[PDB]
């Protein structure tokens, strides 16, 4: 976060000497112009494009039951396996404390984050302090950062060590500066209180990527504003759906019509048949040349349809989703066989379904607009207890769906039944065991 | 409301004799606080906000020996 | 029989105007004993055009019954029937008249063909048999049809007259633990009337902070007398509604509420009941019983501390709050406590309070388990409870490899002449 004079060191295409190049670059030229078409920043537009986010390993000092571990995590798929009182829930909030000072420091610099409970220290006699630490590794640069708490009670202090997250978290506003609709990363925590977050104020009118910031965790109004955004999304489709396409519409139609009704009738210069022809040839061009960005419709009602689609990627027993507009007020219609059900009508394991692909779905979208497919965008997305409220004939294909349908997302799961585990690879997976060692009970974790 | 009640004590011109009631009254407030305190928490606030009032009212009737404003020169 | 009873009780009450020899009468002895005699049981229910069941006629064993299905099979719907049914009954024991719950609009079926929904049900007490009609039409829809309630208020009636006479009589207990006992009733983050226990408290279940206070008065009461040194403990007690009322004569409704309250604890100090089944015995049946299910676990003690009390669990070696606690240990212990200070409160009379009678629906019960735990909940729960009515869903493979042939119903859909209907078989 400084300018300094680009000590020359030995040549290497790290990107952080690339920020160091632009930071002494802007330094000098005032007109901005120029420095939106300087190679410098091309170059580091290039490097933060490719660069892949994941995270690479972990390790845990004296945090509430696990005394000294340390884990290494793959970057497509993990799972963690153990019993009750086994700390699966305890790492999974370790990550969670870790990711929130990146977040918070992206919103605007030098904020504050989650700190460690005074209660969550091991309660053990000979113990001082708690420690977290972890490695978010670039591609090719490597980032760490340390988060530490003293127990109450001790006169000896301790710090957190913050000045890679400050850095890293630099480059992201700095190209989110100079770029009109930059990518963000993708971070999301879905707890175990997230059963009746779907078991269970002023119109909103502008929507920005900095409103999924503002909490890591998924719980009770994110809901009800997947909602709001749902038929945001329903009139914008409306809106194009009218206006100068339909004029295409009838146009193109009626004359397609009008040569097939000649063809069918075959009654008796040709009549106007090769003029027809022309004309609809002509109109077919134009119709073609007036596609825009996504050339199917803009990008309006294929992004309606995919949501919808994606949604019922998961149900199958379901024919289609519609929002019938109410009088008093709007209302989504599912259909389950011969019947027509309402979602307050779904059982319990079809809602936690509708609530976590929906809310993925919307994250992904809302932080990926350049994208042709927001699907594809980076990140990281954290599970807890994936066999709640579900039979065992869903619990073997669900893993499977997750990875296919985000193919670019790393994913921490922690599971409790072993049907799940019949359909993941050896690599990831993790098993947790209690091994009393020198006298002193500790956790590890065996690769299988 | 309260302005033309205190005023109306001055109207009335009553004597010290009324500062030694109220003293009185202070005096049985704090034995029956200090029997509260031996063998109820919102009754003790209550009575330990209306002791501090009348200790007000009563440094009041002090300043008001020391003289001040009517309260007849204020109302109108 | 029971009808008999109730005929000769009557009768005597009639006849003899003196309340002493109507408690003399061996009329209502002979009464309180039938009543003693008769357990607790729900031979079956028929549910018509209710939510996506059609046509249903379904009978329950008087031990446990288990429900075993895949998701959209109409589990829950079962259970709500049932809880809907018992109700009225409820409310009826509670009060004269008492309105319940009805059936609500979007609960009949979607299908244009069906016009109105209803729930009809029976209940048999030992020999003694009753039955109850609920119904409700469809909306925009005319010839109503008005549910019957006379065959519960006769269940009622013989309740409350039994109850009038004797103040340690036993009540049967309802309660009903829905998916809802997860949210924070698990969690821990958040004189006493027995009529209150049951009448006044619903079926379903979300706050067990009263659960804290009520062991806290019993621990206190273990204390009192296990300590003994009270000496003229209603003495004491009057003495301080004396020192009271001498403070308020030298905010004004608390303080004669708390002077009451000091009347009442001297009149509790005055009886001194000194049972076989004292607070100290309550209060180790009820930690013996609690870990029972938590075989880790040492000891369980209620620590006094900065003008305060707190639970402390120790395990291995480390001493543990109770906010510290995995999800899974939080459900069993709220669970286990919950159903044992119903049973407690509702049978003062009994030597072994764990023997009431009652009736349990439990939705999900392997909820946050692991496969070992889920093999052995159920055995546990039979033979802590012997003498209560179970009603159980669940799809767990686990759980079912457990259970009895002829106590398991599963649940199938068929297309029969077009239209899909659900049917239910034995093995
Ligand atoms: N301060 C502490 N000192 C010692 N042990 C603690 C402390 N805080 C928590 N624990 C331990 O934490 C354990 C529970 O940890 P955790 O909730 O992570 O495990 P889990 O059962 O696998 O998780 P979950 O059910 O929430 O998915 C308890 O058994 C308890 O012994
Ligand atoms: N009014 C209705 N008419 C027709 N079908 C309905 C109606 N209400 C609910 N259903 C159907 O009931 C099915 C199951 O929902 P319900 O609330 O009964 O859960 P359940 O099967 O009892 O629960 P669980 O999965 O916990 O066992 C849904 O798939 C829905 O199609």
């Amino acid at each position: 976060m400084w300018s300094h004079p680009q000590f020359e060191k030995i040549n290497k295409m790290n990107l952080e000497t690339c920020y160091v190049d632009f930071l002494e670059l802007e330094s000098h030229v005032i007109n901005e112009d120029y420095l939106k078409e300087s190679v410098e920043l091309q170059k580091l537009i290039s490097t933060l494009n490719e660069s892949k986010f994941h995270l690479n390993k972990i390790g845990i000092h004296d945090f509430k039951r696990i005394r000294e571990l340390q884990i290494s995590l793959e970057d497509d798929l993990t799972v963690f396996v153990g019993d009750n009182g086994f700390g699966k829930s305890t790492i999974l909030d370790a990550i969670a404390i870790v990711l929130s000072w990146l977040r918070s420091n992206i919103e605007k610099e030098s904020k504050p984050g989650t700190y460690i409970k005074s209660h969550e220290v091991n309660n053990s006699v000979d113990v001082e302090y708690a420690s977290i630490d972890a490695n978010i590794k670039l591609k090719d640069f490597n980032t760490s950062i340390l988060i530490t708490k003293a127990k109450e009670g001790a006169y000896y202090s301790r710090n957190n060590e913050l000045l890679g997250v400050k850095k890293l978290a630099s480059i992201y506003r700095l190209v989110n500066k100079y770029v009109d609709n930059a990518s963000l990363p993708l971070m999301a925590y879905y707890s175990i209180a997230r059963s009746y977050i779907g078991g269970g104020a002023k119109t909103k009118t502008v929507w920005s990527k900095f409103d999924v910031y503002d909490e890591i965790e998924f719980d009770r109004n994110d809901f009800t504003d997947f909602f709001q955004w749902l038929v945001f999304l329903h009139n914008r489709a409306s809106q194009e759906k009218l206006s100068e396409s339909q004029t295409t519409i009838n146009a193109l139609f009626s004359d397609i019509q009008s040569l097939k009704a000649t063809l069918t009738q075959l009654s008796a210069d040709s009549t106007v048949i090769k003029g027809l022809e022309l004309s609809l040839k002509e109109k077919l061009n134009y119709m073609k040349s007036l596609q825009s960005g996504e050339h199917k419709f803009n990008n309006a009602v294929s992004l309606y349809d995919s949501v919808i689609n994606t949604i019922l990627k998961f149900l199958p027993e379901f024919q289609w989703i519609k929002l019938v507009y109410g009088d008093d007020d709007y209302k989504i219609i599912l259909k389950k066989g011969e019947v027509e059900l309402d979602i307050q009508q779904l059982s319990q394991g079809e809602k936690t379904i509708f609530t976590l692909v929906g809310d993925l779905a919307r994250r992904l979208i809302l932080l990926n607009p350049n994208l042709s497919n927001p699907l594809l965008g980076y990140g990281i997305v954290l599970i807890d207890e994936i066999d709640l409220h579900l039979h065992p004939q869903w619990q073997q294909t669900i893993i499977e769906r997750l990875t296919s349908t985000f193919p670019n997302v790393q994913f921490v799961i922690t599971t409790h039944s072993p049907q799940v585990l019949s359909t993941v690879s050896s690599r990831s997976v993790r098993i947790l065991q209690e091994v009393e060692v020198d006298g002193v009970n500790d956790l590890i974790v065996s690769h299988p | 409301v309260f302005l033309h009640n205190r005023a109306s004590q001055e109207k009335l011109s009553e004597s010290q004799t009324t500062i030694n009631a109220l003293f009185s009254d202070i005096q049985s407030l704090k034995a029956t606080l200090t029997q509260l305190s031996a063998i109820d928490s919102t009754v003790i606030k209550g009575l330990e906000l209306s002791l501090k009032e009348k200790l007000n009212y009563m440094k009041s009737l002090q300043s008001g020996e020391h003289k001040f404003n009517n309260a007849v020169s204020l109302y109108d």
